[PDB]
């Protein structure tokens, strides 16, 4: 659940804990990491780790 | 040393 | 994909996930103590990928997630330069700063299947980049807002 | 380089961190993990992939 | 053939996997990542409303747009303190709501 | 500290500097050393203004 | 009331975004609430043909219902600074009053509306934010209030 | 050094013996006119009559 | 009236930094149609002495420069952060602690024992290059006070004063169309 | 003299350039009748 | 009052704090936190109320 | 002018292609 409003990654510190990932709906984060790995990477090969 | 690397 | 978990209609799968949030998966976290929780969804049309676009809710699919963990590598590296590096970044002119690839305001805009469209109210457009559109299916493009889509 | 470069003070590279709580939703699975960052050591969010 | 029918050809294209870009550039080209517009002080210092039209092929079932406004959006990650994290997000033209 | 200290640009390095001109002396130097087996460059970002 | 009343129509959906640049001197805050069209007349004008309408009006009689339809405000100044600014709600740059679902608690009381927007409202109007949220003496807690409407 | 105070005008015309009057218009002219900054720290000139 | 302006309130523009153009100040201004020559005057007397007040606070606290707005500021003018010292308490000796490895001992947690030698750094993580760009809003409301113009575009118009209208390029004069 | 004044968005008529007379700017007209 | 009535300094109003350690009987159910009253704040508990 | 057009902020010039 990345962009979703219902669910945040609240990953913080243990004391102050404010959240440190805010998502705001309009961000599309699974496109962007798609993109950054089709043009960082050439993608014509198969990586078992991430599919 | 950066990096500046984005769609565009 | 359909291969590296098996053939068959039962199976057991061992998978890893990364982090994809731009603020986040880049990160060069110092010492600390810190929480990491997150929702892993569970909607089966979501997770899975068929080539016929056949709805697995009513096929009978399901997925059973036993254990979830993660495991974190830590470059073993001499305390001394290590204390140094974290003295370094605790700084306020050495914070890292991340940029998202898809640096972008997706607006998906709902089109009757015929004709012509519409537009955006008044805004500053400061350190805009462009425009980029394209047309996708309304019955493929899920909600996102909400935890789940019955539809 | 032979010094000021690795510990030698016997620590582990891969670390696993068991979700302190879970609660599985019939539409979520939502598990919390507290990572401690040690004293000295740095890592990069490179890793810490959710098996 | 030696006996033909006619021709009346017909042409078309078929890209599937690239999204439709029209840089906010005066020349079109990507001279840098902020381009030479958005620092023109037009479009910097004064708001103004955009208007968009999308004439398309008709297709029968209910479809939809979409674009993706290519903008700024940048996190400046800031750890003062042992365990305390601190993150700014900034996307500029359109800035949360 | 954004829009008071800073401007906003400048302050998410939109635009102001370079990163091996906006961080430490001390920090580019160990990120240099560095490269080749931890390699730090990639966690600062430069503006590249047009 | 010492107000500037601006009344914004609203297609029977979504959202919206008024107001150009100004010099907000001596400024006190803002006070939003909704209406419908029917039982609002005209800003101003001798005679309304349009009105067509004879119960209670809402914009002129303080008689509001519409107020709990409300989901979620965002201020900004200048484009990009948010007026709260610094990291000051629970949510990050935005007055969420109210949340559906909400699995991260945030709930205050035991109805939809989220705790940051108590807080705010509880000292807009009581000021009892900080030392524990009691309820307010009778004199403060009039017909034009917050907790003497709060029916969860 | 702030801008010296500039008098305020009230002419007469017909029995109305106390009327508002903005200084009257002219046109530039170097002989009569010249320009001086009304805040010497940052530049505003304005047409003075010397 | 050209003795007693309302002064231009300056825009700021925060994301890069600077003046987004000055306009009239109507949005703080007094109603005086209902009112007499007495009120009038009082009026007018009040105008002049907050004319008068921003003159005095433009010239205290304005930086002296020869243009109006420069979008891009030296880096000694521009107040820069202070940020104090940074004290690394170096936990152990590296050297040493080879050494006891080698002989053959295992060293575990973690200020140690065995080395006698404590070794402490002390640095000012400055920027490398002190930050020349633009303005911010604190260093800016005390510059960009609201100027007022005595006599309303009289004189050249080379000594018009620019910088007024938002979009108009500062360096090479033209005003940035779409 | 060109400069201190809008004499070049002028028509011209030779070298010397049309203005308009200084009061000449603004109107009134008005009567009931 | 202008002055000396507030931070200005990036501060919350609202901290939630995530348990260090909880658990469970069938008798009770007992949490254990650590709030952090930070450095240059002050907190009366007549505000702090559990969830 | 203004020493050339700016370059985008952060042999040149020849070429030598031949044989066939």
């Amino acid at each position: 659940y990345y962009n979703s409003g219902g669910n945040l990654g609240v990953l913080a510190g243990q004391s102050s804990q404010l959240n440190a990932v805010v998502d705001l709906q309009d961000r599309n984060t699974e496109l962007s990491y798609q993109m950054l790995l089709a043009n960082t990477t050439d993608r014509s090969r198969y990586f078992s780790m991430w599919n | 040393l950066g990096c500046n690397k984005m769609y565009g | 994909r359909s291969q590296l978990l098996g053939n068959g209609r039962f199976c057991d799968f061992h998978i890893q996930v990364p982090q994809k949030f731009f603020a986040i998966r880049n990160l060069l976290l110092l010492p600390g103590t810190y929480t990491y929780e997150w929702s892993f969804r569970k909607d089966v049309n979501m997770i899975l990928q068929s080539t016929l676009g056949n709805d697995l809710r009513v096929d009978g699919a399901t997925v059973n997630i036993t254990s979830v963990n993660l495991y974190a590598s830590f470059f073993p590296m001499s305390h001394n330069t290590a204390s140094t590096l974290e003295a370094m970044l605790r700084n306020d002119t050495n914070d890292q700063s991340f940029n998202d690839y898809l640096s972008a305001a997706n607006m998906l805009y709902p089109i009757p299947p015929n004709a012509t469209q519409l537009p955006i109210p008044s805004r500053n457009w400061a350190a805009f980049r462009g425009w980029s559109l394209t047309r996708l299916k309304q019955r493929e493009t899920p909600a996102l807002g909400s935890p789940f889509d019955p539809y | 380089p032979t010094h000021d470069v690795t510990t030698e003070r016997s620590q582990r590279l891969q670390l696993r961190f068991v979700p302190v709580d879970r609660e599985d939703t019939q539409y979520s699975y939502k598990t919390r993990f507290q990572l401690a960052v040690g004293d000295n050591r740095v890592l990069d969010m490179a890793s810490t992939y959710f098996d | 053939d030696p006996r033909h029918a006619l021709r009346d050809p017909e042409r078309k294209f078929l890209c599937d996997r690239t999204l439709w870009r029209i840089p906010f550039s005066s020349n079109f080209m990507s001279m840098g990542s902020l381009t030479d517009l958005g620092q023109n002080l037009l479009y910097a210092n004064a708001a103004h409303a955009l208007d968009m039209t999308f004439e398309m092929d008709p297709i029968n079932e209910p479809t939809l747009l979409y674009v993706l406004f290519e903008v700024f959006d940048v996190a400046r990650v800031h750890q003062p303190h042992r365990g305390v994290i601190e993150v700014v997000y900034l996307r500029t033209p359109f800035s949360a709501g | 500290a954004t829009p008071s200290m800073l401007p906003q640009w400048s302050y998410m390095h939109i635009a102001g500097q370079d990163a091996s001109e906006y961080l430490s002396p001390g920090l580019v130097q160990f990120a240099q050393a560095t490269e080749s087996y931890f390699n730090i460059g990639n966690k600062f970002r430069n503006p590249t203004v047009a | 009331l010492s107000a500037a009343n601006m009344l914004y129509p609203i297609p029977p959906n979504a959202t919206q975004l008024p107001i150009p640049s100004r010099n907000w001197a001596a400024f006190r805050g803002w006070s939003l609430t909704r209406l419908k069209q029917r039982e609002t007349p005209a800003l101003g004008s001798p005679f309304d043909p349009y009105f067509t309408y004879s119960g209670t009006i809402p914009y002129l009689d303080g008689t509001f219902y519409l107020s709990h339809t409300f989901r979620k405000v965002a201020i900004q100044f200048d484009s990009s600074v948010t007026w709260p600014g610094n990291d000051r709600l629970l949510t990050p740059n935005e007055f969420e009053i109210k949340i559906s679902v909400d699995g991260e608690g945030y709930n205050v009381a035991q109805s939809n509306m989220t705790k940051d927007w108590f807080l705010v409202q509880m000292l807009a109007n009581y000021n009892i934010g900080y030392q524990g949220y009691h309820l307010p003496p009778d004199y403060k807690d009039r017909t034009f209030s917050f907790l003497h409407n709060f029916i969860p | 050094e702030v801008m010296a105070p500039q008098p305020t005008l009230v002419a007469e015309q017909g029995a109305m013996k106390a009327v508002p009057v903005i200084k009257p218009a002219q046109p530039f002219t170097p002989a009569v006119h010249e320009t001086q900054r009304i805040v010497t720290n940052l530049p505003i000139t304005t047409a003075v009559t010397r | 009236s050209k003795e007693i302006p309302t002064p231009y309130v300056w825009t700021f523009q925060p994301q890069m930094g600077a003046a987004a153009g000055a306009s009239q100040d109507y949005s703080t201004r007094m109603n005086w149609f209902s009112a007499g020559p007495d009120m009038i005057h009082d009026v007018n007397n009040i105008r002049d002495a907050q004319n008068r007040i921003l003159m005095t606070q433009s010239a205290i606290t304005a930086t002296p420069r020869n243009l109006i707005d420069p979008r891009q500021w030296a880096a000694h003018l521009i107040k820069q952060p202070v940020v104090g010292t940074t004290h690394v308490e170096m936990p152990r000796n590296e050297v040493l602690e080879q050494h006891l490895t080698s002989h053959g001992a295992q060293i575990a947690g973690g200020r140690s024992s065995f080395n006698p030698l404590q070794t402490d750094f002390a640095f000012h993580a400055l920027p490398s290059r002190p930050r020349h760009g633009g303005i911010g809003s604190r260093q800016f409301v005390e510059e960009f006070v609201p100027a007022v113009y005595l006599n309303p575009y009289s004189g050249p118009p080379d000594s018009y004063p620019d910088q007024f209208i938002r979009h108009y390029n500062v360096y090479s004069n033209s005003v940035s169309g779409y | 003299m060109d400069e201190y004044n809008y004499a070049a968005l002028a028509p011209r008529q030779g070298s010397r350039p049309m203005l308009s007379q200084w009061s000449g700017i603004g109107t009134h007209e008005m009567h009931g009748g």
